[PDB]
């Protein structure tokens, strides 16, 4: 081969794609939660006084 | 009043006072209810505002009522004497305030309950008293002043 092959060789645009929204996937779904934990954390604290 | 105490090793170390609908238990004692019919009830676990199952049947709900809004800062009715305070609760003197006298309610005039005592042991020559009350709107909140051990 007169070529060289790297890490990302074979990695296309449709798969690199896939694993952008798998990983997005999670981060949406675990900031989702984590904002909701502390609102209302935020109305048990203004609840009181 | 009907309030069932709780049980443990033949001594007494807690209350459980019964509300409209709902039964209530202090979290920081364990023990059984001397009512058979409690004892069946699947009581669950919570957070400070003390969250209990009222799983009874229909033939003795509404024992008493639970005061709404609109709370004057005058006189109250309470077992061991008297409190006379909204925003915080009165220094009531000595002899009550030992151990094992928690969820005890505290009734008005007309005999509905506005608070349930959990602690607040002994505060110099004036006793407060860590209760849950209802702020402004119904919503259960918890005051608890500082150094109130669990009484």
């Amino acid at each position: 081969a007169q070529h060289t092959e790297s890490f990302t060789s074979a990695i296309s645009a449709t798969a690199w794609s896939w694993i952008k929204v798998l990983v997005g996937g999670t981060s949406a779904f675990i900031v989702l939660g984590l904002i909701a934990t502390a609102v209302v954390a935020l109305v048990l604290f203004f609840h009181r006084h | 009043d009907k309030t069932f105490p709780i049980m443990l090793n033949g001594q007494v170390n807690g209350y459980a006072c019964v509300v409209g609908g709902r039964v209530f238990k202090p979290l920081h004692v364990e023990g059984r209810i001397d009512n058979e019919q409690l004892a069946a009830i699947k009581l669950k676990k919570a957070s400070i505002y003390d969250l209990e199952y009222g799983d009874v049947p229909q033939c003795m709900k509404s024992d008493t009522l639970q005061y709404t809004s609109d709370k004057p800062p005058g006189f109250y009715n309470w077992h061991h004497g008297a409190v006379q305070y909204e925003n915080n609760r009165f220094t009531v003197p000595r002899g009550v305030g030992g151990k094992g006298d928690s969820g005890r309610p505290i009734l008005d005039n007309k005999g509905r309950v506005v608070a349930i005592v959990l602690g607040g042991v002994n505060e110099g020559s004036r006793t407060a008293l860590s209760v849950v009350t209802w702020n402004q709107k119904g919503v259960t909140v918890k005051d608890t002043p500082e150094g109130s051990e669990p009484w």
